[PDB]
């Protein structure tokens, strides 16, 4: 598969092509505006991963439980019977709250423990 | 034993998006110094089972593209000689070079005064103009006084004969973080959930051919004649028809033109029409009569598919107004042709080795776009020009009413400029890549 | 600044004769020219005028059909071709330049085609003349 | 064809004399193209006045002229021996030809 | 026991720093396409336990705003018709239409030889001019040989009547990595600490009002009249006074002017005042007398806190120079007014309806700022002009010393653009965010 | 609290908003220049943190005792009373020496120690 | 040392300047082009390092062997008798191969294993 | 024995690269108001055992310098008064002064119709011009019709008297991610390995001195004269000779010229030489005779090593072409000089004080950079000037082809602006830093 070749596939399969997608995220005035735009988007995402404790991690298991009502679905349904495009449509309403929960419950709290335990 | 949030980066997810695109190549007004060659190996996904709904007329790629074209035209025209100094009273008489009856009144010969290399000196001079380039300025003073058509509005500019207007195809390429979706549905209706989609980094090249009533040198439909409209019952909007077979058109300006050059000012060269030798004949375009009729029969059947059965269809001539809308228009070699369509849109349809010649007229002073901010003068072309091109589509409008499924009349449109490219870019959509996604599981 | 006539020979009645004005010291090619004649004891009679291209040639009625005016812009030479000369055509023939120049109007000099001067309508530069005689 | 002009004129030295010349509509009452020449015997004529009253460079200020109707007039003020020359009137005509008058002999005594 | 060097990232620390700012709007001169949509959420965050020193006149936000207005004017005027073809002499006389002795000879009836659309034709035309726009030649035979006052300098340019010069407010926004710290202390002048602060990403809009004496349409002081200066003991600096009582001023150009236009060149339109219908009147501004007296009394109460008590204070008008530094210069409706404010500054204060009418002059040829490398014209305005504004503050100077350091006197003047915008920008400070730092503690 | 909400708070208290400050660091021609500069500044800090082994961390600990000559206040006296603005001023002139020290004293030594794990 | 201080030295010796060489990787229209380009080069390298499992690591160690056909030398020659400029030329034609292996053989295997160590 | 892969970041690896460079500042054409501040303390780092191979003429730094200089000239020139209004017929007479023998025919007194501030007033003006600036229109008739030499081609434009042409040295700096490699070797002739190198972030400053046949004000060789060429047997190439000893040259224009000026239009002014105070003499340059002889002998000494022994070496004057390729051209005070070099390149050398005075010509209308798209009028300089400069090197042309391959003869050449800069840029190369690399080890 090439770039986005996994778009029509099972989420649990597509997870094995994540580096394919990551690889292709980076490459008279418009040309600079375009290059700057790509950089800005790349960095916004990297920063967010760097807040949740995912710097350098392709996949992260977080320490944050979540509200089941966001998706009343079986894990087998999510991972085996549907695509990522479909998944995004189902949970698009919770993007901001998820990110906020991770921010507070991941490194903002975990690193309080890092200092407290450094004895 | 509850569920936890898991973050996945590199997720293959799209969002509708509008961004800028890069110009890519395979002097010249479009194939410029700030456009780069493409990689000729598109990394397609070979139609994986992804369905995506998208459409024409809402694709803002067209608007960006339109603006770039306007900018390229101005950029190449800025460092060119102003013809402002030539806005003087002109003295015209009848041209005497064996003009036939069909051409009487088409050409006018004016003498005038103009500046030259030295500021204080002015030299009498003459040039030949097409009648459409001048106006009469005063019956009262006499009957010989004329001026160039646009001297009472924005200045006319011309130089840079070395610059080509050849419609070299340009590819558009996505910026990093973006991708272009491509529709392979050859039966696509222009608005629906295209089941056959791929992804490219760059579109194929599109030739920036600018025309009015008939679309020339575009993509050909591959399987069948197809029709595109934003709303079929909207009689204010245009209808795009893509043909699946090209119509070959042979155009000419069959007159041997001498090109002359004088200086107006300090390196300010002016080119103009000198004597035309041999006799004078009308410019014209020919189409196979048989192929045109075959083409229409296919178009009519396709139109009927979007109407009830045994709909009686008529073709007819345009409403008039500016010549740009009235006639077919195209550029060839830098020359500008305005051609009648009387031999193309005339016949009617019923429920059950020859050619068509279209007379053409020539203009040199042209307001290129719908705006009147500037004006351009075409240079003359030395010798005799002949052009061959392919009709790949038609732009038609419906009359504002028809009656009881009969006399449904279609006429040449071409009122918008944008549909010259909507007809080529309909296969593409632009999306942003959103690699960061979240999906739950059971983990530590 | 000179006009020098030559060709003032003697011919029998009915014969032709060619005069030539060797103009020098001016842009001959930018000025109009005239031929004038004067029989001994007689006043001045105009014969002919010519434009730069020759596009304009006028003759006295008295010389019409017998006299042709022509010129060479490069050789700086004016010509007069006489045909069927009559006893009455004996005269001193003179080369004269049409004055004129640019027209100073509305702040800018105006010139004719190929920068030729326009006419001020009076002769200025005169030659010396040569004698053309018809014998008997 | 020719312009009407006196065969001769005369006056004493130092006096002002005029030489008249008469044309038609197609000269003086049709254009300002009206000129006068002075011809010393044995020589080509030279311009004295053009444009009715114009002074060529090199011509003395005692020479002048005027027009009225179809009559042209050359003024020679302060007659000298050097003025004993023929005078000619001429005009650029409608018909784009040059018409000369008969020629006037001036005697100064 | 021993503390180790540790690193904290995401630290709330500020640095005094200078960068540029983004333009956000609320076409016009300022609200051009090159400006960001209005901030939908000016999310101000108050800071507990923060005191900072904000010295204004060190605030380079002023300089950035100064440069932006200059550039915007130039961008707007750049494509306009020039008045170079009008730099000819004129034959002028006194125009008559029931003009009083006060305005007698002020307005001229002038004619000139104009260029028409075709350059080889000239016509005689008439227009009206104000005395301040034109100059004579004395020695060259006669006096009716007028010329425009600025044909001896950079070409006078002005047209584009469609462009609005209404001072629409513009917001400034910090670039990423920066924040704008705002002073909430209503008593704050321009120096020293501000005990109550908050930050924003974007400021509120500030109107780019141009003025020389009376600051118009600006922020109002809320608790008291505030007198601000870089230096309150010398006579070198200007005194900026912000009122807490808006003073209404009603200005007029009571002349029902008719506008005429011509074409000089290729779409090169020019506009001028033609006739005036009805009789001619003197331009003026009306200030409520009682309000003005109260205004000055409040200023005096505040002067006594920088100055001593029991001091006689007197006001006087500008010492002179061009009108720009002598009169109250302002624009309204595109018209340029030069109002005599001596009627506002002809009173004294001691140790312990009725309007004021200020006569005004009208000028059409202006130089915008203080640069003389450019000149602009002003369009005529059709009809009668009526304008209503609020005096927000004064630009005052102090006279250069007094006997026994008593009887202080003040005068309007010092109308630099930079000092007008100080009254709006003093509330803001721009700082850089430095998220990284070290704070040692116990760890391994 | 929002952005800079903790600016007047003590250093200890303010450690609770590190993620807030981080998120607000990221978003004619001069505006393009401003965007490019914001990126350049951001990347310099990220590079320095990477050099120190702080990529993805809100809080780091090194192998370096600090030199008391830089400040003679004790641990709780600083952390429970000073704000970060005050602290930064107090030790402002030692910023560069501390950073240089961290760059080599931690990682040249650590990378060698971790190389020797191959023997 | 300063920038390129050990450039002519051996590969082994040069390991002490890695912390030095990285320092100057980071800082109208030409200047933007130069700055944007420098950023892009920096970020491309960071992306590769992230994918390879180099989260700010100066020295990374992978789970991937190299092909015996690429070099017939022992470690003592590589580290003591060779410089980095020489080495780069010596293995120049395998860079792309190596990188493909570093990305794919490292991440697919790591996540297939890591996701199961989390149960 | 089973060893694995490690990745190293911060690896000291170089690649050849093509990128651009910055500027240096500490007005004029190059060190402008929009130029990058220089580095007060660049750090040169010696590289232990690095040998680097590089080539002159493959160095793209030269091309970057070329393009920037052209751009800077155009930026400087753009906001200047055009001299198109002065392209009128000139009525020329002689100079009423004491003219020396070599100056007869060198100057002409030109009178003309000129515009004034107002477009209805015209006056007669006069100016003195150098013969090379003036062309005969009609030798036949008039014997007085003349025009400026470039009025029939692109307009002559030049004013901006405030801008100097001082060749202020510019240091070039690399962007982050790049480094500049400097060669310290003193024998290398530019094609091969350099055993002693160091790197820098910025080069020393390089002066953009205009030159042809002789190279002025360049960095001097330190140990020996070095003769560098792309191919020694290719006589179509220029030969660069870098001296290890300066030769002093003193030039003068011994004429106390007075500058007069006129106002052409709306802030449009022109400056020209009017009166000349004192006698009129030819401009000239002095070269120490003894120094030149010894210096040239040193060049020959080296030619004998590059070429074979017992070959007679000769010097001769160039063969022809326009002034720009036959004289030694240089800028001094903003003025342009074209000096004869016949007294320099006149010698025979075999294997077995005083001075050289060179007469000079003056050209005011200049077609710089061999560009035909524009011309400039150097402004006159008030008073008498002197120039003192150092000869650092020569550009020689070998006359290829000889019977029996003997007696090599050289002529001055250098008709390429790019070849001047070679003398300072030859020491530098631009490198991309590649911090990533891979190597084998024992870890897992
Ligand atoms: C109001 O103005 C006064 C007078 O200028 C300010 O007092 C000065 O404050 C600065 C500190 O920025 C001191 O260095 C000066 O010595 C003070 N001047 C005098 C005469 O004492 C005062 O700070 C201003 N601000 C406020 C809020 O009142
Ligand atoms: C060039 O010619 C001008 C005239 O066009 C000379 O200027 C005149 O100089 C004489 C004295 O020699 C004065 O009496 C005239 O009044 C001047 N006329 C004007 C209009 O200024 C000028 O000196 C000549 N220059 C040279 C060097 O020949
Ligand atoms: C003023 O208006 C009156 C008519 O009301 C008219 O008679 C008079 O002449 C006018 N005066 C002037 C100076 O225009
Ligand atoms: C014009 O007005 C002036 C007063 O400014 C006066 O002196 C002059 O006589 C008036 N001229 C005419 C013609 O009314
Ligand atoms: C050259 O290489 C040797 C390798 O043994 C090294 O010791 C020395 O430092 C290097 N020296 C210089 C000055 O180049
Ligand atoms: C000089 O150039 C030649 C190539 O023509 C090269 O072989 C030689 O090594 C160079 N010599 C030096 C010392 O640079």
């Amino acid at each position: 598969l090439g770039f986005l070749g996994a778009a029509g596939s099972t989420m649990g399969a597509a997870s094995m092509t994540l580096t394919v997608q990551a690889r292709n995220l980076l490459s008279g005035i418009k040309q600079l505006q375009a290059r700057v735009l790509a950089v800005e988007h790349y960095l916004r995402d990297q920063q967010l991963l760097g807040i949740w404790g995912c710097s350098g991690k392709l996949i992260c298991c977080t320490n944050v439980p979540w509200n089941s009502s966001w998706s009343n679905r079986n894990l087998s349904e999510i991972w085996d019977n549907m695509t990522w495009l479909q998944w995004d449509k189902e949970i698009s309403n919770y993007t901001q709250i998820i990110y906020g929960l991770l921010e507070e419950s991941q490194n903002q709290q975990e690193k309080n423990e890092q200092d407290l335990l450094a004895l | 034993e509850n569920l936890w949030v898991t973050v996945y980066y590199g997720v293959p997810v799209w969002k509708d998006a509008e961004t800028t695109l890069f110009c890519a190549s395979d002097h010249n007004v479009w194939a410029t110094h700030a456009c780069v060659p493409t990689d000729p190996n598109p990394q397609e996904i070979h139609l994986e089972n992804v369905t995506e709904e998208f459409n024409m007329w809402k694709n803002n790629m067209v608007e960006q593209m339109h603006e770039d074209i306007i900018s390229l035209w101005d950029q190449s025209l800025k460092p060119c000689v102003k013809l402002t100094p030539l806005c003087v009273t002109l003295q015209c008489t009848n041209v005497t070079n064996n003009i036939t009856d069909d051409m009487r009144g088409e050409l006018k010969n004016c003498s005038f005064n103009a500046t030259t290399e030295l500021r204080n000196k002015r030299v009498k001079r003459y040039s030949l103009f097409y009648r459409l380039d001048i106006v009469q300025i005063d019956s009262n003073r006499a009957k010989s006084h004329y001026r160039l058509i646009n001297c009472n509005t924005s200045a006319i500019t011309q130089a840079c004969p070395k610059v080509s207007f050849e419609p070299i195809p340009i590819h558009y390429c996505a910026p990093a973080g973006f991708a272009i979706l491509k529709c392979k549905d050859k039966k696509f209706n222009g608005t629906g959930p295209c089941p056959s989609v791929s992804t490219v980094q760059c579109t194929h090249g599109i030739k920036p051919v600018v025309s009015t009533q008939l679309l020339l040198n575009g993509s050909l439909a591959e399987e069948e004649v197809i029709i595109r409209s934003e709303n079929i019952t909207n009689n204010a909007k245009n209808i795009l028809v893509q043909l699946n077979t090209p119509v070959q058109i042979n155009c000419t300006r069959p007159n041997n033109n001498t090109v002359k050059s004088i200086r107006i000012g300090p390196g300010q060269a002016f080119y103009y029409t000198g004597d035309i030798i041999g006799d004078i004949r009308q410019a014209h375009c020919n189409v196979s009569k048989a192929t045109w009729n075959e083409t229409l029969g296919k178009v009519v059947k396709q139109l009927r598919k979007h109407f009830g059965n045994n709909t009686i269809i008529r073709f007819a001539q345009s409403s008039g107004g500016d010549l740009e809308v009235t006639t077919h228009s195209f550029n060839c070699g830098g020359e500008f042709f305005y051609c009648n369509t009387s031999g193309l849109f005339n016949s009617t349809w019923i429920s059950n080795n020859d050619s068509i010649t279209l007379p053409c007229r020539i203009k040199q002073i042209i307001n290129m776009w719908q705006r009147i901010g500037q004006a351009m003068y075409a240079p003359p072309i030395q010798g005799v020009i002949r052009c061959v091109s392919n009709i790949t589509g038609l732009i038609l409008t419906r009359d504002g009413g028809s009656t009881n499924s009969t006399t449904e009349t279609f006429r040449p449109g071409g009122g918008d400029m944008r549909d010259n490219w909507r007809s080529e870019l309909y296969k593409y959509k632009v999306v942003k890549i959103e690699p960061l996604g979240v999906a739950p599981t059971r983990c530590k | 600044v000179q006009l020098v006539e030559s060709g003032g020979g003697v011919v029998q009645p009915g014969r032709s004769l060619r005069l030539s004005c060797a103009a020098s010291g001016f842009t001959f090619s930018s000025y109009g020219m005239h031929w004038v004649r004067q029989a001994p004891g007689k006043g001045l009679e105009w014969v002919a005028v010519i434009s730069y291209d020759g596009s304009n040639k006028y003759y006295a009625d008295s010389v019409k059909g017998r006299f042709t005016i022509s010129r060479d812009n490069s050789k700086n030479t004016l010509y007069l071709q006489m045909n069927s000369l009559r006893a009455e055509d004996t005269a001193v023939y003179y080369c004269a330049r049409e004055a004129g120049g640019p027209d100073y109007r509305n702040g800018y000099n105006y010139y004719d085609f190929w920068s030729g001067y326009y006419y001020y309508y009076y002769m200025d530069v005169w030659g010396k003349g040569t004698t053309v005689t018809v014998s008997s | 064809s020719a312009l009407t002009q006196p065969a001769s004129v005369s006056g004493s030295p130092g006096q002002s004399i005029t030489i008249s010349c008469t044309g038609t509509s197609s000269d003086v009452g049709g254009y300002n193209y009206v000129s006068w020449y002075q011809q010393h015997p044995g020589k080509a004529p030279k311009l004295m006045i053009y444009e009715v009253s114009n002074r060529p460079s090199g011509v003395s200020n005692r020479f002048s002229g005027s027009k009225s109707g179809n009559t042209a007039s050359l003024t020679i003020s302060g007659l000298q021996a050097e003025d004993e020359a023929d005078y000619y009137c001429s005009s650029y005509t409608s018909s784009s030809t040059v018409v000369f008058g008969g020629g006037t002999k001036l005697t100064v005594l």
